[PDB]
């Protein structure tokens, strides 16, 4: 059930550009990234 | 380079998904590709409806 | 919680949807009596989708 | 007479309750008060956009 994080980090990339860095704060940001991460599990 | 529906291929697989309030990102394969994409539900909800609804029957609905 | 304007009368006819559909002999009564037993409970507690 | 047989369109889809393979959709009909039990089978080539819409509005976990 592995997948690679660098493929993990493209798609996490690919979310950003859809949605915009600016469109979040850092916090919402960094939270959702760990929700991104645990779901990978 | 493209990703996502930008690279104008056909969906293989879905493999998973992720909700982020109400934004839903699916994560795809494509034919004839390696790389996997991450796609707003948006973005293929009217070229793919059914493989859509497939990916989601596959789920478990449960309670609590 | 807009389920919770939803009658006992009104599932027990969606039950009987069910039922029309599948129908009554394709389940044994054992196995029926556990899916009606969620069916009742899935009206009362909000939903989860589980990546599997 | 019930479901697609009653030829209503669709209003609704308020709830779905899951069967082993089985997936059925509860929803409602323009002009008709009642609630109907319809598998997904039988509403996804007309009405899929509802029907992912319905499942966008629930909360999918991680878990």
């Amino acid at each position: 059930d592995k997948i690679r994080m660098s493929q993990k980090l493209s798609c996490w990339q690919h979310i950003l550009t859809t949605l915009g860095t600016s469109s979040k704060t850092e916090q919402e940001w960094n939270t959702f990234f760990k929700g991104f991460l645990e779901s990978w599990r | 380079k493209p990703f996502g529906v930008n690279r104008g291929l056909d969906l293989d697989k879905i493999l998973h998904c992720y909700q982020m309030n109400d934004d839903l990102f699916m994560f795809v394969t494509w034919k004839g590709c390696s790389s996997i994409d991450a796609v707003h539900i948006n973005d293929i909800k009217e070229a793919y409806p059914l493989q859509i609804i497939k990916y989601f029957e596959s789920l478990r609905i449960i309670v609590p």
